RNA sequence: AAAGCAUUUGCCAAGGACGUUUUCAUUAAUCAAGAACGAAAGUUAGGGGAUCGAAGAUGAUCAGAUACCGUCGUAGUCUUAACCAUAAACUAUGCCGACUAGGGAUCGGGUGGUGUUUUUUUAAUGACCCACUCGGCACCUUACGAGAAAUCAAAGUCUUUGGGUUCU
RNA sequence: CUCCAAUAGCGUAUAUUAAAGUUGUUGCAGUUAAAAAGCUCGUAGUUGAACUUUGGGCCCGGUUGGCCGGUCGGAUUUCCAACGGGGCCUUUCCUUCUGGCUAACCUUGAGUCCUUGUGGCUCUUGGCGAACCAGGACUUUUACUUUGAAAAAAUUAGAGUGUUCAAAGCAGGCGUAUUGCUCGAAUAUAUUAGCAUGGAAUAAUAGAAUAGGACGUUUGGUUCUAUUUUGUUGGUUUCUAGGACCAUCGUA
């Protein structure tokens, strides 16, 4: 019974059958296809630096009705263009075009977060200092 | 069941079915304790002196309770030529 | 296998440093050198009385038997003076606590003192490298089909 | 039921069971000694015979094969041995 | 087809303990079933059993006395080193202090407890409690 | 069940619990042997010698009164067939379907049923080569199949 | 085996079940690769002349009707010749083996009856009745058991977790 | 503003492990939630009915056999078999020829020391093979399991030790601290493969069927061989001994 072989000389069948059914797993495939290297915008890295191209306003999806104040960024090491959310209020004033921001993942390991559609990234540092410091008036943005 | 010094534990010892030798649980409300009078010359069933059989609620639901007492009482001399071993 | 008249090659096949003096008459037509291979292995009567040369033979040759003593079943005898044996075994996979069947092919050198067909559980013994792949000579032959 | 003598079932139950489903399987067929009217010789006939058995002498008919027991022909006295 | 007659026999016994019967009839019978029932008998898990001699393979009638919770087979018969027995008794026995795992050593079919004091090991057959 | 169908029938003979001849038999253990080889020289297979002997001569079965099986008596007398009757009657049925299917090849069921019969020939001839009943290759061919049955 | 197959009659091979005191003696189970067979439905060249609807022709209905409804009609379940083989190809339940529950029907085979009927006087068969049995398509009642439940005699014998094997 | 959590640390991102019985050998699921190929055949692969004998002793339970009835056809069990079973302490091993080698006396041969002397040691004359040497083997091969060796250190588990505690480290501790004494620096794990060893259940494998079967204490024969021995080496043969081969007879 039970649909799998059980004989003592049948380890090859069980081992090859486990191998074939491992591919249905989401993260086993990405570990063995190298999807992080080839397909992901960051090259399988926690962080990446970029260059700001434009300020964006993205409508929040239902049932929220705000404007999310994100930016469009082009990375240095890849040249790819990603959209990154700019956190709590006034920070879009602290970011401008061509500030060489630093980016991180947005929490959900390659997925969008909250009511923002199609943004997988956030800004951490702008002009090389912080956003927490600039928001809390602990540091000052360099004159550029 | 006891400890090292032979002192008894297991706050009660349960009854066991006299047909299938299984434990009568504390929540087997279909289980039955049959009491049969003991008799002497000229009838006159002696009060308070019994022959007792316990049947679990599993047996009674299966319909085996009648055939069990026929065996259980013939072997005690309460009956004769009612229960037959060879079917 | 097959065989032929012993002097078939371009060079004169002879047992090295075994000199049969023509000046004195001797009963045996040629002087033979044979050796005991050791490890409790009987030298066959074919080697002591035969006329092959086979410098790689465990007996009557230039090869010493030392190392491991394997055994397998003969699967091909198509080459000249060498065969392929099949050693089968079971390999334990500990995750499943089961086994799987595996095998290896060991090319071994067969003397012209044995006759070997497909079948033929053969006990072989390790020696110095005889060619690119063979490192073993057959020492005892036991037929499988009777 | 729930207590039975499975080593000694009653002969009625074993008789009404199938041939292979008894305690020990065995044949329900038998052999017959038949007297053809012509001669008086001994002929042994299987009860479930498949060949149209004839006597060694004058070879008429002794039974006709059927899908069950062989149908013994018109009157020939038979014993069961 | 029938792959192992020991699994059928122990399935038959286990089904009749559940229903309430006091006897089974198993078919066929082998030396392995005889020895497995003999180990069950000496620990008091079953009563008397009688072997009916066919000329084919034989049948067994086994008297049941309650008090049996499960008899099971382990297929395949895994090889068990002498240090792996407490990995099996922990897995498929209800407590550390009753129940037996029946093995097949070169010293014979025996339960795990007196395989330990004989200091032998081998293949696993099954379990009773 | 059956090898090549879903039928689950159990109909079979049932040998009695006795390795001795019945007390009424009393012919001999040797005149039956002469009656075995008398039928074999008439070209009778072991399956149809036994039904003939049981129905008419009253032997229950030829092992319990002789100790030998029937074709062991035939082989000891040199009357063994070239191929077994078990395999012979499978080949003869295969030739009969091939001849039928030769002229009306619109039977998709006689093409199906031919495959089952030929598969059974190959499984059975595989067994006979292993136990050295048949020569080591012997290679059942359809084009020479009709030659072996006659 | 499935897709499927219904008034005759004769040929040609095939098959299950049953009966068997016949024969062989493990010849088996499931199966990558590889194959045979497949409802319909248009690759593709006689013939015979539409009941259906694409569409098309049309007449209504409707805001529109390119649809349902009505009349007619070409390609389009009839040749003789292939599908590469796709279906809600369904029991949405792989195959083989064993065990666990009570019943009444029915199809095929078999056994028995100091049974009924058919007529010769009953006989012989046939048909029927009663009982049993093997093998089928199924059904009814329960639930020890299972399940998320619907429900299920298997979808039970499953944390007391291992009969064999293929696929997903 | 007040309060909560961790605290010289706390948050964030990505990866990975547990959670996850959501990869399932242990241990999933497939009627309807995702999933039984349309159906059947079929090679590799996986799996496959039953069957082939029990030597040490002691304690425990029965089941038969009687010596035993106590008793109005049944009622207790003990001393003894063995009948398998159970627990212990233990036996136990190798089944052979050529002699090495005899280990001990089967010895008692001639009597001795010492309490009336089997209290008591040296000892030849046949006389103990297991206590192992080297030859043939015993001769169908495995899987499996037990034990052993051999397995680098560091890391891991862990013994000792008051680094002031601890992570650590492998040190140290006691006198007569005046001219010195001493313990340490363990042990375990280390699988798969290889080697050596015990077991003989489970699961395979082989044998004697056209007998070219097994034994041999039978007799005819063939060939090969040369150790000891006739001093010698080589060539030959008498016998010896050894294979192999071919007939006949014997046994079961
Ligand atoms: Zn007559």
């Amino acid at each position: 019974g039970k649909g799998k072989p059980r004989g003592l000389n049948s380890a090859r069948k069980l081992r090859v059958h486990r191998r074939n059914n491992r591919w249905a797993e989401n993260n086993y495939k990405k570990r063995l296809l190298g999807t992080a290297f080839k397909s992901s915008p960051f090259g399988g890295s926690s962080h990446a630096k970029g260059i700001v191209l434009e300020k964006l306003g993205i409508e929040s999806k239902q049932p929220n009705s705000a404007i999310r104040k994100c930016v469009r960024v082009q990375l240095i090491k890849n040249g790819k263009k990603v959209t990154a959310f700019v956190p709590n209020d006034g920070c879009l004033n602290f970011v401008d075009e061509n500030d060489e921001v630093l980016l991180a993942g947005f929490g959900r390991k390659g997925k969008a977060k909250g009511d923002i559609p199609g943004v997988r990234f956030k800004v951490v540092k702008v002009s090389g200092v912080s956003l927490l410091a600039l928001w809390k008036e602990k540091k000052e943005k360099p004159r550029s | 069941m006891e400890n090292d010094k032979g002192q008894l534990v297991e706050l009660y010892v349960p009854r066991k079915c006299s047909a299938t030798n299984r434990i009568i649980k504390a929540d087997d409300h279909a289980s039955v304790q049959i009491n049969v009078a003991k008799v002497d010359e000229e009838g006159r069933a002696i009060p308070g002196e019994y022959v007792t059989y316990a049947l679990s609620g599993y047996v009674r639901s299966r319909g085996e309770s009648d055939d069990s007492l026929n065996r259980l009482a013939q072997n005690d001399g309460l009956l004769k030529n009612v229960w037959s071993y060879s079917r | 296998s097959t065989e032929l008249t012993v002097q078939s090659e371009r060079a004169f096949q002879k047992q090295p440093h075994i000199f049969n003096n023509p000046k004195v008459k001797t009963s045996k037509r040629t002087k033979r050198w044979y050796k005991n291979a050791g490890l409790g292995f009987k030298t066959p009567k074919t080697a002591i009385e035969g006329s092959y040369i086979d410098k790689k033979c465990p007996f009557t040759g230039l090869v010493s038997i030392r190392g491991k003593i394997l055994t397998g079943t003969v699967v091909s005898t198509k080459m000249h003076r060498t065969i392929v044996i099949r050693r089968a075994y079971l390999h334990y996979i500990p995750k499943y606590n089961r086994y799987e069947k595996r095998h290896k092919n060991v090319p071994v050198h067969v003397s012209p003192a044995f006759r070997v067909q497909v079948g033929d559980i053969v006990t072989v013994g390790q020696c110095r490298p005889i060619s690119k792949t063979v490192r073993f000579n057959v020492v005892k032959v036991s037929a499988a089909a009777g | 039921v729930l207590v039975q003598d499975l080593l000694h079932p009653t002969a009625a139950s074993e008789a009404r069971k199938h041939k292979l489903k008894t305690l020990v399987q065995g044949p329900r067929s038998y052999f017959l000694d038949v007297k053809c009217p012509g001669c008086l010789n001994i002929t042994t006939v299987f009860s479930h015979a498949q060949t149209a058995v004839t006597c060694e002498s004058c070879s008429t008919i002794l039974c006709t094969p059927t899908g069950g027991k062989a149908k013994l022909s018109e009157g020939t006295s038979f014993r069961r041995k | 087809t029938r792959s192992s007659v020991l699994a059928d026999a122990l399935n038959a016994i286990n089904n009749a303990e559940k229903t309430g019967k006091r006897q089974v009839l198993i078919r066929p019978s082998s030396k392995v079933i005889i020895k497995f029932l003999q180990v069950m008998q000496k620990h008091g898990y079953i009563g008397e059993f009688e072997y009916i001699d066919d000329h084919r393979s034989g049948k067994i009638v086994v008297q049941l006395n309650g008090r049996l919770n499960k008899c099971g087979v382990i297929s395949p018969r895994f090889n068990v080193k002498i240090g792996d027995i407490e990995k099996w008794t922990a897995n498929l026995l209800p407590a550390r202090q009753f129940g037996y795992v029946i093995l097949t050593t070169s010293a014979g079919i025996m339960d795990h407890e007196e395989a330990r004091r004989k200091h032998v090991s081998g293949k696993i057959l099954g379990f009773v409690y | 069940g059956r090898m090549h169908s879903a039928g689950k029938g159990i109909s079979s003979s049932a040998i009695p619990y006795s390795r001795n001849a019945p007390a009424w038999f009393k012919l001999s253990s040797e005149s039956v042997i002469e009656q075995i080889v008398k039928y074999a020289r008439k070209g009778l297979t072991p399956s149809q010698i036994g039904v003939l002997l049981r129905d008419a001569h009253g032997v229950t079965q030829a092992r319990v009164i002789t100790g030998n099986k029937i074709m062991r008596i035939l082989k000891s007398n040199g009357l063994a067939p070239e191929i077994p009757e078990d395999l012979y009657y499978l080949i003869k049925k295969a030739v009969s379907v091939r001849k039928h299917l030769e002229r009306n090849r619109k039977d998709k069921d006689a093409k199906f049923r031919l495959i089952l019969i030929e598969s059974r020939i190959h499984r059975l001839a595989r067994y006979y080569r292993t136990v050295a009943v048949l020569p080591p290759n012997w290679k059942y061919e359809s084009a020479t199949a009709s030659a072996l049955v006659n």
